[PDB]
This record gives structure tokens, C-alpha cells and sequence, in this order.
RNA sequence: AGCAGAGUGGCGCAGCGGAAGCGUGCUGGGCCCAUAACCCAGAGGUCGAUGGAUCGAAACCAUCCUCUGCUACCA
RNA sequence: AGCGUGUGCCUACCCUACGCCGGCAGGCGCGGGUAACCCGUUGAACCCCAUUCGUGAUGGGGAUCGGGGAUUGCAAUUAUUCCCCAUGAACGAGGAAUUCCCAGUAAGUGCGGGUCAUAAGCUUGCGUUGAUUAAGUCCCUGCCCUUUGUACACACCGCCCG
RNA sequence: ACACCAUGG
């Protein structure tokens, strides 16, 4: 973890806990601590494969040499309950057309992972063109 | 009748002397008047007299109650920070608790860029409203070159 | 937009005022006090109520939405 | 260098101490099947700069600067 | 109160009584209905009666935003819907213009049908409280009939002169 | 007992 506190020596946790101890639940202690949506997709929570995107984000932060970082499973599930498991990997999510890479932080728990890869540009805007205003149709 | 001290300064924030107790301590933030009318319930006030009608002793035993609320027994679906997202408390954020912590939660949000942290920072809306025909502050566009 | 200034408990020379407005009206209403004095209203309505049980005033009409009083059923 | 006049909304200007608007332009809208004319909303101000009087000024006084007309035209 | 709908032929779901649990959304349990038979005497809102507030962007108004809890579904993030605590913006009767309307009508007020796994700020119907103003005219925008004029007939949004 | 009413891929 990158800072003094977020899940550190010194005080800031997930709902109470440490991601050490996280790590050492099992989903039916863990969904307890998860906000409502994620309790109700993790009871509901067959998951029926999307197992293969937890295998293979394993197996290849094993193959991670040390200090080192995993390359990218990359994949179109976008609506992935964020686990502690998953977390230190690296992850593409397809937008509509690219793979767009994702680190894992442990802040990004409990969160979605569509949330973290958008689907269009932002917006910066032209000049009117020559029927934006109702005074501005005329041609000869 | 009663041509006593009427203001009182609780905690950061002066609240008026004048209107009635429950809508007096209102001009507290995170205190909206449902949660004042439990406080008051708990602390066993009249609810007939104003803010100028209570002595010194009263306005402790009330503040007692809005800071420690989950002791004094009022339920933990009243609190307006539930299994707080860092530590797993419960609480009322009275003053500038609030400020806090609304601004820890927005840079919560943008430092792992989440698709509300950027929408809070470029300044649109958060929720899921249309935007082509609302908001509208800006000025005024016209078509000439 | 002003500042209708109003009390909301009495001073002793408002307090005096209404022992003795009783019988220059014929007309006590909680709207009509709350004018001529420097009232909220909801100190009208008490103090009106604590004179009606002082026998100083005569109520001639109570509603939900208007109340009224006399002068003193007399003269 | 001198006289006289002026310095205020993009531009022409009004404004005899209780203090920012007019004509036009710009942006937008109204009217009509459309377009011009006509109608209405909005934005746009160091009142040339600096000091002083006055309870108070854009206005009065003093100094300086900048435009315009007319003579002076000046080793 | 009044018009209504209700177990679905692939398709695969219906309206709900009564008991219990939970503050609330909701959950479990066990009956009725293929319907003037059960929901249902459809305990609808405005209205009606009594309490607090007091001319203050106030307890008017309820946008925007934080946190949490359920239901639908294979899936809810760009938050489907729903509930709770909290935040508390513009707006103080609206310029030039312009819409609809004649009696159980205008307006206020809620309730069913459609779409509908979930689900109306829509629309189509239903009742409920229920006015002011008119009994006219050809002024404006248009319409019908006769007479009259035309260089128009793609028909005045025409044609045409320097 | 007559203000102003121009034009048309
Ligand atoms: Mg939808
Ligand atoms: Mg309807
Ligand atoms: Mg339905
Ligand atoms: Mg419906
Ligand atoms: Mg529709
Ligand atoms: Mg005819
Ligand atoms: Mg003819
Ligand atoms: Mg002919
Ligand atoms: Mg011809
Ligand atoms: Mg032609
Ligand atoms: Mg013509
Ligand atoms: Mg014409
Ligand atoms: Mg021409
Ligand atoms: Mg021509």
C-alpha cells in the first residue's frame, strides 16, 4: 500500500479490517463487510464463469518474477465484483473497441470494474454551425 | 416574561435564541430536524420553549446526546455515516466533520479515478441525468463569422 | 422585503400595554395585536389566552383557521 | 509651441452636486410561409490620469496627457 | 366514489385476504379468485374538524450532493425502481408575445387501462369539490354564397419595369 | 367618415 495510513501500520482499514486478514476471509465472512448491491451479487453470487477471469488473474501473478509486475489478463467482463484476491494485478477492460489497462489498487475494493474504464471522449465543444439558432436559417 | 439571555453559541455555530428549541439547533449542519426532535426526545426537554429558555446545564446534556447519539439509544439507521468506509464505525458528522468528511470521500473517489471522482472534477453531473438540455449556465453562442 | 420586527416573549411596557389595550378594542383578534404591537403571533395567541382566562375579554367566535374576541359584553 | 473645443458602453453622444443613460452596434428572442422593416431581453463603464475642496461628484479647482479646428509657421 | 383489470394456449408472469417478523422498503406462512362469488361495503385525495409556526428564502420550495439498507434480473457502473439519516440551489407571480375554454363545462383533486421481469413528470378513461364572464359581432385570423375587376392558371408564396 | 403593409429556389 502507497501511503502512511490506507491500510498501513498506522489507522485506516477496509469497513474495520486489514487487507491481510481480508485475504484470510472467506466470501460468506466477506460479504458481510461489502455494501448492499455487492452482498446481493455475491448471494445470488453463483458467479458461473466468470471463474476464469480468477484463475487466470492467478497463475500469472505466480509467474511474476519478484519486483515485478504481472502483464494484463484483458477481458470484456465488465460488471466484476473487485475481490481481495484480485488486487496487485493488471487488468484490461475492453471500452467498446480498445483494452484499456487497470492497475489494482486496494482502495479500488468492493467497486466495479467498468467504473474505471469510460466509454466515449469528454467533451470540448465547436463553434454553432448554420442551424443552432432559429435565427440562423437562411440560404439562397 | 422570561427577559433572560436568549443566544447561545453551540459547538462552531451560532444558533439563534429566538426560535423554538427543535427548529432553533437546526442551524447545525449534519443536524436536519428529524434527527434534532430524537435528540430532544432522548434528553427529555420540554419542546415548548425556545432557545432563550434554557439554562447552562440543559444545552450540555443535548450536545452530550448529538455527539455520542449510539449510547443515549437512538438506533443505528439514524446516523448519517453508516460502516464509515475506512474503519467500520457509526456516527452523526456534526460541523465540520461533515466538510471532511465529504471532502475525503470526493478525493477517495479521484485518486483512484473512478468514473464519479472525474465526473466531480470536471463539474458536470454525478448521478445518471441526461445533460443536453439542463444545467445551463453558461453564455450565450451566436452563428456569425 | 423588511424587517417586520416582532418579540417573541414581553417587555414590561408591552406587558403593561396589554392590560390595558382590553377595553380601547372592539375587535381582539391575534392578527390585529400581533400589528399594532411589535408581536410574533404565536405571543399573541398566548397572551390572549391567558387574559380570556382572566375574565378580561369575552371570545365570540373560535375557529380552527380565525379566532375573534369582544370588548367586554358591556357598555 | 499657442488659442479654442472635447475626453463617459465597440462607435457617435446626453448628463446646471443626492450621481450610468440615449442613438447605433453585438448576442438572443418575438412577429411572418419565409426575408427586410417593426417589437423586447442580455452583456459591455479605471466617466483620460493624478491630487484637493465639499457631508457627499463623472461634473468644481490645480497639474499633466491624449484627439480635433484655426493662426503661429518658429537659427 | 366511479370506470376497470386479475393465474398467459409457445411465452411461462397473475390480483391479493388473514397470521407472524422488521422503524421503513421488505421477508416468511397459509387460504380465496378463471371472477356481481375472492381482493372489496373497493375505509382514495382534495375537502371537513382540532394543534404548532408568524411575513423572515421561514418549518415556503425541494434541486444538487455524502453515507447505508432491500426487491427485480443472467447482469444495475453512466447511480432501473424503492426506503432512511444528512446537504438545502434557483424561485417573492414572470418582457415582447401567445394557447384552451360556455355548465356539471374551466380549474383543483385523486383512481384504474396501455407499455409493464422491475416501472410514469406520458397518454387513454373514471369519478370527486365545482366558479367568474357571454347569449354577441364581423374589428382581427379564417371560412361559405352572389355581383364585379385581372396582363395570374406552377394560380398573389402569381406576374413584372428600369 | 383614409399613418405605415416592400419582396419570393
Ligand atoms: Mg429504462
Ligand atoms: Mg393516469
Ligand atoms: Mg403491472
Ligand atoms: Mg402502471
Ligand atoms: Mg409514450
Ligand atoms: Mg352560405
Ligand atoms: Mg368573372
Ligand atoms: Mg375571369
Ligand atoms: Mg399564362
Ligand atoms: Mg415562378
Ligand atoms: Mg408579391
Ligand atoms: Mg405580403
Ligand atoms: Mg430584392
Ligand atoms: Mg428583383
Amino acid at each position: 500500500v502507497e501511503q502512511k495510513k490506507k491500510r498501513t501500520f498506522r489507522k485506516f482499514t477496509y469497513r474495520g479490517v486489514d487487507l491481510d486478514q481480508l485475504l484470510d476471509m472467506s466470501y460468506e465472512q466477506l460479504m458481510q463487510l461489502y455494501s448492499a448491491r455487492q452482498r446481493r451479487r455475491l448471494s445470488r453470487g453463483l458467479r458461473r464463469k466468470q471463474h476464469s477471469l480468477l484463475k487466470r488473474l492467478r497463475k500469472a501473478k505466480k509467474e511474476a518474477p519478484p519486483m515485478e509486475k504481472p502483464e494484463v489478463v484483458k477481458t470484456h467482463l465488465r460488471d466484476m465484483i473487485i475481490l481481495p484476491e484480485m488486487v496487485g494485478s493488471m487488468v484490461g477492460v475492453y471500452n467498446g473497441k480498445t483494452f484499456n489497462q487497470v492497475e489494482i489498487k486496494p482502495e479500488m475494493i468492493g467497486h466495479y470494474l467498468g467504473e474505471f474504464s469510460i466509454t466515449y471522449k469528454p467533451v470540448k465543444h465547436g463553434r454553432p454551425g448554420i442551424g443552432a439558432t432559429h435565427s440562423s436559417r437562411f440560404i439562397p | 416574561p422570561e427577559k433572560f439571555q436568549h443566544i447561545l453559541r453551540v459547538l462552531n455555530t451560532n444558533i439563534d435564541g429566538r426560535r423554538k428549541i427543535a427548529f432553533a439547533i437546526t442551524a447545525i449542519k449534519g443536524v436536519g430536524r428529524r434527527y434534532a426532535h430524537v435528540v430532544l426526545r432522548k434528553a427529555d426537554i420540554d419542546l415548548t420553549k425556545r432557545a432563550g429558555e434554557l439554562t447552562e446545564d440543559e444545552v450540555e446534556r443535548v450536545i452530550t446526546i448529538m455527539q455520542n447519539p449510539r449510547q443515549y439509544k437512538i438506533p443505528d439507521w439514524f446516523l448519517n455515516r453508516q460502516k464509515d468506509v475506512k474503519d467500520g464505525k457509526y456516527s452523526q458528522v456534526l460541523a465540520n466533520g461533515l466538510d471532511n468528511k465529504l471532502r475525503e470521500d470526493l478525493e477517495r473517489l479521484k485518486k483512484i479515478r473512478a468514473h464519479r471522482g472525474l465526473r466531480h472534477f470536471w463539474g458536470l453531473r454525478v448521478r445518471g441525468q441526461h445533460t443536453k438540455t439542463t444545467g445551463r449556465r453558461g453564455r450565450t453562442v451566436g452563428v456569425s463569422k | 422585503r423588511d424587517k417586520l420586527n416582532n418579540l417573541v416573549l414581553f417587555d414590561k411596557a408591552t406587558y403593561d400595554k396589554l392590560c390595558k389595550e382590553v377595553p380601547n378594542y372592539k375587535l381582539i383578534t391575534p392578527a390585529v395585536v400581533s400589528e399594532r404591537l411589535k408581536i410574533r403571533g404565536s405571543l399573541a395567541r398566548a397572551a390572549l389566552q391567558e387574559l380570556l382566562s382572566k375574565g378580561l375579554i369575552k371570545l365570540v367566535s373560535k375557529h380552527r383557521a380565525q379566532v375573534i374576541y369582544t370588548r367586554n359584553t358591556k357598555g
